[PDB]
């Protein structure tokens, strides 16, 4: 039972505009890439760009409280 | 070679000069200093700005070029 | 008092290349050191990262 | 694979011109080391005594060194002993032969940390980055499970395992060790290893702007004091006739 | 490196004549699964990935 | 004819210590003096530094 | 008389920088010169102090050059002044050949030519340098450069070989660097002083391309003086660099010792080859490139053959000044692409800046010449 | 001039740079020292001037 | 090298592996007296025959 501030954080800026967005291109690839079979176009690039609008997020709130 | 005495031939020219310790180091250093910056800047971009410019435009669209060249859509 | 400050600056240490000298170089020890005061004492206050650790863990 | 994702820019303590380190930072990212990392990361180039003037004191400094058993010279009997460990000890740790590394892992070194910040490309941010940022496989791609996943390494896929919130912990005037900030603090230290001078030097180039802050314009003004008699010189043309 | 029944087959419909430096895939190797080379470039003498 | 040549007005570049036609340079000197050898002393001691 | 002017040895020092006669003329783009010489002495200098340190053996390589700045007192400063100075050499390096061709000052074939002779020595004195350390780039930039040679037909083998000591980029071969690297800062100084020998029979051109002999002012106090202040500012960038970004301009990679059998994928010369790194891999070939690239620098020794308009300095001639300035940002686009990978759009564009920078140099700027000749009814 | 208590490993790369700079410096000093000499010309066996016989 | 580890050794190496590594050490070497006895007969001209009024 411990403070993960970057979890904290992360829940907060995981919601966002910009990560919905990516996070909803995500899925939409998610279940486009999970629907078929035979196929190669493996859903990797989305993952990143959510992860950049996130951290990009994460950066500027985090330290911040961190002791 | 060199030396003064023998580089070449003037006459009739005049020259009023004033001791250092006379003068200020720094006259009107804004008051006419910046006006002619100004005209300096004028008088060469045109010649020295456009290329520079062309080189930034070749730069940042050959940038994204390459970064929207590495994904894919159909196919 | 302000004319005559250049001015004595000039007349008693200036114009003998020696004091000239003489002057700069003593003027170079009381310059170094009170550089190097105010210099640390102003990386001291934009900091205090370290040293003042010391007063924790040690002392005996 | 291919693709990449670069690293935030987190707000270090010593990310700013003239700014120090956070020494205490600098401890617990030592700790991170000892017990973490040392056992599969190689640190040659740091040594016991190098954490004296930094962190701890003389007589921290050593007994921390004499917790390990070193391998002294040889005597008469050309021989190899063990020692407690003294201050002029660096610390050569994991494994002797680099494949030593491979056959524990599976081929995988995992790099020295002695220069680490200043060997990747982006500096205390990629390795926090990585560090924290540890997530899960989006689709399409399956590892080895031997080859962890990471988008903040190259490849996106490989190698090491997140030790990161698997927690030890030590802070004498304590500190909660999340995943975050026991990161930070291995970063902070990870820094200092790559370039124990930092602070040193920030405090020179402070002195340098302030030096260089006057010298500049004195300088200046000598030079603009002898061309004096160029700037103001007038011209007169007195031809015959 | 061990070659796949994939990448054996597409070696031998290389259109030869075409080639810089014309050699056909099965007289640079002995099994066809299977092609060693040493790891320099031509070019400069760095290492392909 | 050569006693047609007066020098030209410097009024716009002398120190104000010399801006009068009325008095002596003299009693500015050392001041002046003062100045630009205090710069170069300062100098001096900065690289000496 | 005077000491200074008959003492066989201070009339040397007099007539080098005291009397010598100077245009009263010259500004800024001038003080170049000066800061080559404060360069070399630096790169001297520190870089001594580096030697009695470091040791040139493949096991203790890396090793020394960290003992360097962890042990060795303030072996840092001098280690980082020196990697820095060498980047504020080649930085002054190239200003120093813009203002040549701007204002004209090549049409002193010999003392030009000596310098073309002080860049390919300056030049082959710091691809060495970098080897030293024994770091990823060093062994590997070390690797893909000296194979150049290995296209010059029939002999490129034989001779890669011999300039390696071996099959390979091994000690024999960092030994040999470090030697060399020792020696050729001294021949490039007694070559500086033939640069000035030469250049001493003309005296300095100046920004209007004007014959300035009417004009000519002593070098002490002024050029003195305005050398003076520009070295100090010399001193500010270059420190600026040591005491605040000192890995801003070098490579990570560089930091991880040498493994040859690993390959980055990253892969580039020193931010000061860049331009020419560019230029040869825009061909598909190897000679072709290799051959391209030597006609990059090597180049510099046309220039004068080239010179077609009836005024030396480009200062009233704006027709060249565009095709100048297209050819500063042409080496800039250079040195960009070079820093990129092979791929997408840098390919081709990276294979028009070069067919460019030679156009503009072997073609456009001798026909703005001719052109703004014929404006002028010359 | 050790660096440090006794003639150690600082003591031998130490040497091995000067002993690469110092032949450089005497070169230098060896064209001063011709510099200088050719002002006079040679002396000779008898120490008679010889401008008379050159 | 120049490093005590190696120091003999790379001598040793550049007397015995090195192609004529061991005439060039040995010019070298004996070069280094060549200069001595060169050296000393110069000084030697120069005392006896006055050549110091310079
Ligand atoms: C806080 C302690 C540790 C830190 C800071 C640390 C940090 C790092 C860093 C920065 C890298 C290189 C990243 C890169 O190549 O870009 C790395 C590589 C690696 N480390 Fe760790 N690590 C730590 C503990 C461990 C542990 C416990 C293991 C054992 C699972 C480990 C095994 C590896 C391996 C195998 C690699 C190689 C990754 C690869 O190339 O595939 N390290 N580590
Ligand atoms: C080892 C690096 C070099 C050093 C130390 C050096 C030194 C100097 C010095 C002290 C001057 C005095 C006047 C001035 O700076 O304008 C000068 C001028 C000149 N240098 Fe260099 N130089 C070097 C490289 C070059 C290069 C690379 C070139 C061109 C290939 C060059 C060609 C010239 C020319 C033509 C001038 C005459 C400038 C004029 O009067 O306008 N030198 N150099
Ligand atoms: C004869 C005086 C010189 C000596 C004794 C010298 C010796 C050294 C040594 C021992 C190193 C390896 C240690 C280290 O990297 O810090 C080195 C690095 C280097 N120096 Fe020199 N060198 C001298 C002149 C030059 C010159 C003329 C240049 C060209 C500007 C130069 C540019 C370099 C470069 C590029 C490196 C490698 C990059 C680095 O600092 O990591 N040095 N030098
Ligand atoms: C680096 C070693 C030296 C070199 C390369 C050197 C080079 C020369 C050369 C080329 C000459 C031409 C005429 C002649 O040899 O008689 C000369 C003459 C002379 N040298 Fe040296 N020399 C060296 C050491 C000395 C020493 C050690 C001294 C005495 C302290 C010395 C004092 C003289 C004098 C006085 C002459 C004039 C000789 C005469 O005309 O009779 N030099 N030297």
């Amino acid at each position: 039972e411990l403070v993960d501030p970057l979890t904290t954080v992360r829940e907060q800026c995981e919601q966002l505009e910009k990560c919905v967005k990516a996070r909803e291109r995500l899925e939409l690839c998610d279940e486009r890439v999970s629907s078929r079979s035979q196929t190669e176009e493996d859903c990797t690039e989305e993952l990143l760009d959510f992860l950049h609008a996130r951290d990009h997020c994460v950066a500027h709130k985090l330290f911040n409280s961190l002791k | 070679g060199r030396q003064f005495g023998h580089l070449t031939r003037v006459r009739h020219v005049i020259t009023y000069s004033l001791s250092p310790f006379e003068q200020r180091a720094f006259p009107h250093y804004f008051s006419k200093g910046i006006p002619n910056v100004l005209r300096r800047t004028r008088a060469c971009i045109l010649r020295v700005a456009p290329p520079f410019v062309a080189f930034y435009l070749v730069y940042t669209w050959g940038t994204q070029e390459f970064e929207k060249s590495k994904r894919k859509n159909p196919a | 008092v302000a004319p005559t400050l250049t001015a004595r600056l000039y007349s008693l240490l200036f114009r003998r290349t020696s004091t000239f000298a003489l002057t700069i170089v003593v003027g170079a020890l009381f310059f170094e050191r009170a550089f190097d005061q105010g210099a640390d004492a102003i990386y001291e206050h934009i900091n205090e990262g370290k040293l003042w650790k010391h007063i924790k863990h040690k002392y005996e | 694979s291919d693709l990449e994702l670069h690293p935030p820019s987190y707000p270090w303590s010593h990310r700013g011109l003239l700014s120090s380190l956070d020494h205490t930072s600098i401890r617990r990212g030592f700790q991170v080391y000892k017990q973490v990392c040392s056992s599969c990361h190689s640190m040659d180039y740091v040594a016991y005594r190098h954490l004296v003037g930094v962190c701890y004191t003389e007589d921290e400094a050593k007994a921390l060194a004499e917790e390990v058993e070193v391998q002294d010279g040889p005597n008469e009997d050309g021989e190899m002993f063990m020692r407690p460990g003294k201050l002029s000890d660096y610390f050569p740790k994991p494994y002797p032969n680099p494949e030593a590394a491979r056959a524990a892992n599976n081929g995988a070194l995992p790099p020295d940390l002695s220069y680490i910040v200043r060997a990747r490309h982006g500096g205390e941010d990629y390795v926090f980055s990585l560090l924290t940022g540890y997530c899960e496989p989006p689709t399409g791609v399956s590892l080895r499970e031997g080859l962890y996943f990471n988008p903040y390494f190259p490849g996106q896929a490989i190698g090491m395992a997140p030790p990161i919130y698997n927690e030890v912990l030590e802070f004498d005037d304590g500190t909660p060790a999340t995943m975050s900030q026991v990161a930070k603090d291995v970063c902070t230290f990870l820094r200092w290893a790559a370039e124990p001078e930092h602070d040193h030097r920030k405090r020179m180039g402070l002195k340098m702007l302030l030096m260089m802050g006057l010298l500049l314009p004195l300088v200046y003004a000598m030079k603009r004091h002898k061309w004096s008699v160029l700037k103001s010189r007038k011209l007169a043309y007195r031809p015959p006739k | 490196r061990h070659r796949t029944k994939k990448e054996i087959d597409q070696e031998a419909a290389v259109e030869v004549s075409q080639l810089r430096d014309p050699q056909h895939d099965l007289e640079r190797v002995k099994k066809p699964e299977w092609v060693i080379l040493i790891g320099v470039c031509t070019h400069l003498g760095c290492v392909p990935i | 004819s050569h006693t047609d040549i007066k020098v030209p007005d410097f009024s716009d570049y002398r120190r104000p210590e010399v801006l009068d036609s009325t008095k002596s340079s003299k009693e500015s000197s050392e001041a002046r003096k003062g100045f630009s050898y205090l710069v170069t002393a300062t100098t001096t001691v900065g690289v000496a530094y | 008389t005077n000491i200074r002017k008959s003492h066989p040895l201070m009339k040397i020092v007099n007539n080098a920088f005291i009397d010598l006669p100077a245009p009263s003329n010259i500004s800024s783009w001038w003080n170049f010169g000066s800061l080559l010489g404060i360069c070399l002495i630096l790169q001297i200098l520190t870089g001594l102090f580096l030697a009695m340190h470091y040791t040139s053996d493949t096991t203790t390589a890396f090793s020394s050059v960290t003992h360097i700045c962890r042990d060795v007192n303030y072996g840092w400063i001098i280690r980082y002044m020196h990697a820095n100075g060498a980047s504020m050499f080649f930085i002054c390096l190239y200003m120093h050949v813009g203002r040549g061709l701007y204002y004209g000052s090549y049409t002193f074939l010999e003392t030009w030519n000596i310098g073309v002779i002080l860049l390919l020595t300056v030049m082959a004195t710091a691809f060495m340098g970098y080897v030293l350390p024994w770091g990823q780039m060093s062994f590997w930039g070390a690797t893909v450069i000296t194979n150049l040679l290995s296209a010059i037909p029939y002999i490129g083998t034989n001779l890669v070989e011999w300039i390696w000591g071996g099959f390979s980029v091994d000690k024999a071969t960092l030994t040999r660097f470090f030697a060399f690297h020792f020696i050729l800062p001294f021949i490039i100084m007694a070559i500086a002083m033939v640069h000035l020998l030469f250049l001493h029979e003309t005296g300095s051109n100046n920004p209007t391309g004007i014959s300035s002999d009417v004009d000519k002012i002593p070098f002490h106090p002024y050029y003195t003086i305005k050398d003076i202040l520009g070295a100090l500012l010399l001193i500010l960038a270059l420190m600026l660099l040591v005491l605040f970004a000192p890995d801003l301009l070098g490579d990570p990679d560089n930091y991880t010792p040498a493994n040859p059998l690993n390959t980055p994928p990253h892969i580039k010369p020193e931010w000061y080859f860049l331009f020419a790194y560019a230029i040869l891999r825009s061909i598909p070939n190897k000679l072709g490139g290799v051959l391209a690239l030597a006609f990059s620098i090597l180049i510099l020794a046309l220039i004068p053959l080239l010179h077609t308009s009836k005024q030396r300095s480009m200062m009233f001639r704006p027709l060249s000044q565009c095709l100048f300035w297209a050819l500063v940002a042409d080496l800039l686009t250079l040195t960009w692409i070079g820093g990129q990978p092979v791929e997408h759009p840098y390919i081709t564009i990276g294979q028009l800046a070069s067919v460019l920078y030679f156009l503009l140099i072997l073609v456009l700027m001798p026909t703005a010449g001719t052109i703004e000749n014929k404006l002028l009814k010359w």
